[PDB]
RNA sequence: GGAGGUAUGACAA
RNA sequence: GCCUAAGGUGGGAUAGAUGAUUGGGGUGAAGUCGUAACAAGGUAGCCGUAUCGGAAGGUGCGGCUGGAUCACCUCCU
RNA sequence: GGGAGACUUGAGUGCAGAAGAGGAGAGUGGAAUUCCAUGUGUAGCGGUGAAAUGCGUAGAUAUAUGGAGGAACACCAGUGGCGAAGGCGGCUCUCUGGUCUGUAACUGACGCUGAGGCUCGAAAGCGUGGGGAGCAAACAGGAUUAGAUACCCUGGUAGUCCACGCCGUAAACGAUGAGUGCUAAGUGUUGGAGGGUUUCCGCCCUUCAGUGCUGCAGCAAACGCAUUAAGCACUCCGCCUGGGGA
RNA sequence: CUCGUUAAGGAACUCGGCAAAAUGACCCCGUAACUUCGGGAGAAGGGGUGCUGACUUCGGUCAGCCGCAGUGAAUAGGCCCAAGCGACUGUUUAUCAAAAACACAGGUCUCUGCAAAAUCGUAAGAUGAAGUAUAGGGGCUGACGCCUGCCCGGUGCUGGAA
RNA sequence: AGUCGGGACCUAAGCCGAGGCCGAUAGGCGUAGGCGAUGGACAACAGGUUGAUAUUCCUGUACCAGUUGUUUUUGUUUGA
RNA sequence: CCCAUGUCCAGGUUGAAGGUGCGGUAAAACGCACUGGAGGACCGAACCCACGUACGUUGAAAAGUGCGGGGAUGAGGUGUG
């Protein structure tokens, strides 16, 4: 659940974190640990090529096993751990053959639950079927868009979404977005919706913590000079002054659509939504 | 159920074949409280079937009141086995 | 026969 | 030397008077605006609540008959 | 009144039965509305006291096949049932409260009321997150009008729905606190029980608990109430003391 | 220039109590409005402090002694009432501006279905992200509380397609 | 200076980069593989001595890696 | 500004969540003690900073010094690469 600090100081007023009920361990799996560097929004050139990124925690990857592509054998849950690098949870879960893997972890995952993959996996939380093997109006969540790629779709706390149809060798599928579209049928699935729900109601509370979770200040172009943005300059606070507000490279920022218009996967995409 | 009563009953009857008697009456109702009180836990909107427990729970305080007045020593005796204040 | 449901107009005289 | 009245200092508690200004309320034989209610009062009224409107008030939801007229059902005579 | 006993009628338990939209949770079915898609098809549709706004040749309304999604559960349905009250109506399952009737095995007055407290509490409203078909405050436009910040018409947001948490008020009404006993009848109806018949169905008699109607005694200012009292009595509680100001 | 003292007065100085003065340690008593119930608060306002005996439950207490004065020197908050602005801790013009400016947690709008959008780059290749709509980018507002009215004609954006 | 710090050890960020990808030229990028400590690993201390060095020289007492040789055990292809 | 890897923050103070005990109740909520040790928490050296003022202003100094001043477990300081 989610617990409130008492207001015992300025920083620590209104703010909220979670208690980590569901958390059943700290020690994440070593095999599976991998070392991350924090790019801090800089790419190969070494431009800062996304704002407002850098500092923050260290921090280790897991590697997660999105494929779900073994399906000789069952996988027992034994852990529910914290994962830094998102904002579900994982699951650590031996197979019987003896191979350690991560996984997310659905809402209602259970210590000791025995998960199965392939076609004839029944559908129960964190089971994983090809698309064509998953009965309409199921939830799932870990979606790949790709056979054999790995989930992509459907990871974030508490996201999930559901089968509406079937047509040719395509899944209609409603994406957490509200966006429907087709995916193809050999794709695979989790069955369940991604846990840690609560993730979304957590009051930072303080500019420190953003700080420590990698986040740097983000400054208004309407304070900036003319040379720094289209909305710099100017005496006193001023309006935006211009036809539209923009981006600090002229980027329309309000209901501007970006989507590449001549989109390959505008014939899969059935109704779209944002 | 009448099975968990009936063994009930015949744990704290006073004396071979009675039913009705302040030590079994109290025992039958504290069981009905406890299994009532994990429904209550579970269903916390059933405000109806609440109703009903705070009576068996009326229903139970008189009788132990009775009892405390009627017999001192039984009264002390049924706390103890049903776990009682 | 009965019963429950389906625009304005003082004041007194 | 202890004890201690009065006096001094201090922060509170409490009672009243007073105060630019302001709020609702009341009275005032013939002022202005409408006509909300009483008849089915001309959209039945009323209660709680919400919102809107110069004003009475309107509308929404729920509730009551302390509901006129009319057509059915069930009950009684 | 106290103390020591006894008792079973009140109260409760046991045992055997009865009914129910009682509550909570998870599912699920059909009609209808709206929207979406596709055919047909053409000039209206919709609406009023009468009109207009509006929708429609960018092909509407209608019509046929589907799809989506939301809310409410037609017929049954009945001064019918259930709940302390608010209230509860598709169906299934899970959990669960109470009530009623027998019986007389059990306890042996263990009961009634109940300030303060606690709990529950229509609708509207509030917070967080969802959902959103229809309806619809606010609001827009068309009307009506002297004006119309309304009634009428076309649209329409919050809300109505869900989860959790607040709120705590209603003509929350039978405008009638609870408990108990007693005081003519007649007649419906719900759930039982016993008997006398009846081949069974069923008819009759008795009886309990509801639920209506009519109506003596009695009560009342009158209207009226009248075994479901507002009659005759006892116990406890809440409440009233001219109207306004309030 | 740096420092010490200063009769009586005590802010009359001055743009302004600038500077200086004053407060300053520990122990005890005591402590308001307001409040988001955490604070406000070291509020305020007071009292004690040395040495020597006696007794102490070891912290005291009782008695006595000395001085103008006992944290005897040094090092240690001045306080209160009220208003504006900004919630707050932070950040900023290295070298005339530290602020009401920026940031901020929170709010909201909008883009983005993943070879995502965005950005660096001619490209390859990168960041975004070994992340996936409870995520990421952009605009505005800026804790919290109560709220956020009317206008879609114009300009943008979005949709439409005769 | 075998023992301290560095090299003959290891890797992080970053950098270089066979082939390779991309590109008017120049070149840009990058795989394998490397480089790169501020980190990991790693055997010696006490005293004395000079005008100037000392865990480096000297005295004493060690340790680490290895070579030769003597001796002692054990294995020689069902093989340590 | 950022990356990787080290390192620094005397000493005091306050007392969040949680836990235990005892009350309290049908069970609770709740109350009181104790325990516990949170914080862009408090006071204050080193450290970092640079608010006021005097002096300096061919300076001791091409930005400082004296007296005061703020932060001082963090959105912290700082070293190496
Ligand atoms: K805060
Ligand atoms: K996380
Ligand atoms: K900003
Ligand atoms: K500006
Ligand atoms: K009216
Ligand atoms: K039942
Ligand atoms: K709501
Ligand atoms: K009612
Ligand atoms: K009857
Ligand atoms: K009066
Ligand atoms: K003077
Ligand atoms: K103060
Ligand atoms: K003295
Ligand atoms: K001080
Ligand atoms: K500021
Ligand atoms: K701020
Ligand atoms: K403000
Ligand atoms: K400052
Ligand atoms: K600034
Ligand atoms: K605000
Ligand atoms: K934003
Ligand atoms: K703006
Ligand atoms: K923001
Ligand atoms: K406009
Ligand atoms: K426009
Ligand atoms: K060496
Ligand atoms: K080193
Ligand atoms: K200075
Ligand atoms: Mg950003
Ligand atoms: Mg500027
Ligand atoms: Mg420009
Ligand atoms: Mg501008
Ligand atoms: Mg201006
Ligand atoms: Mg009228
Ligand atoms: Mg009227
Ligand atoms: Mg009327
Ligand atoms: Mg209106
Ligand atoms: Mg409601
Ligand atoms: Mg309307
Ligand atoms: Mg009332
Ligand atoms: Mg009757
Ligand atoms: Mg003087
Ligand atoms: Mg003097
Ligand atoms: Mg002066
Ligand atoms: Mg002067
Ligand atoms: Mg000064
Ligand atoms: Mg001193
Ligand atoms: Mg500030
Ligand atoms: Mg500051
Ligand atoms: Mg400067
Ligand atoms: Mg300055
Ligand atoms: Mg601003
Ligand atoms: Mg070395
Ligand atoms: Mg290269
Ligand atoms: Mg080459
Ligand atoms: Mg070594
Ligand atoms: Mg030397
Ligand atoms: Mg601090
Ligand atoms: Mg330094
Ligand atoms: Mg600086
Ligand atoms: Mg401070
Ligand atoms: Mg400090």
């Amino acid at each position: 659940a989610i617990k409130k600090y008492k207001p015992t100081t300025n920083g620590r007023r209104n703010m909220t974190s979670s208690d980590f009920a569901e958390i059943t361990t700290s020690t994440p799996e070593k095999s599976l640990l991998q070392p991350l560097k924090n790019n801090a929004g800089r790419n190969n050139n070494g431009r800062i090529t996304v704002r407002h990124q850098g500092g923050g925690h260290k921090r280790q990857y897991r590697v997660i096993d999105f494929k779900r592509n073994k399906d000789n054998v069952a996988a027992v849950v034994k852990t529910i751990e914290y994962d830094p690098n998102r904002s579900a949870n994982i699951a650590l879960v031996h197979y019987e053959d003896g191979v350690k893997a991560y996984i997310l972890a659905p809402k209602g995952l259970e210590v000791g639950m025995r998960l199965v993959s392939g076609p004839e996996a029944d559908i129960k939380v964190g089971n994983a079927l090809p698309l064509e093997n998953i009965p309409v109006g199921t939830v799932i969540h870990n979606i790949e868009m790709k056979p054999g790629k790995g989930g992509q779709l459907i990871r974030s706390a508490g996201t999930s979404a559901q089968v509406l149809g079937k047509e040719g060798k395509y899944v209609l599928i409603r994406l957490n977005s509200g966006e429907v579209r087709m995916i193809l049928a050999t794709c695979r699935a989790t069955i369940g919706s991604v846990g840690n729900e609560q993730h979304e109601l957590i009051n930072i509370g303080k500019a420190g913590r953003s700080r420590w979770m990698r986040k740097r200040p983000t400054v208004r172009g309407s304070v900036m000079n003319p040379n720094d943005h289209p909305h710099g300059g100017g005496e006193g606070k001023t309006p935006i002054g211009r036809k539209a507000p923009v981006s600090p490279w002229g980027q329309p920022a309000i209901g501007y659509k970006t989507r590449n218009k001549k989109a390959k996967s505008d014939k899969l995409i059935v109704r779209r939504r944002t | 159920s009448q099975e968990r009563k009936n063994e009930i009953i015949k744990e704290y009857a006073r004396h071979e074949g009675d039913t009705g008697s302040p030590e079994v009456q109290i025992a039958v109702l504290t069981e009905d409280i406890n299994q009532l009180n994990e429904h209550a836990r579970t269903h916390k909107k059933d405000h109806h079937s609440y109703r009903g427990l705070m009576k068996k729970i009326g229903h139970r305080r008189n009788l132990l009141a009775y009892l405390r007045k009627t017999d001192i020593q039984r009264y002390r005796e049924l706390i103890q086995r049903l776990g009682l204040r």
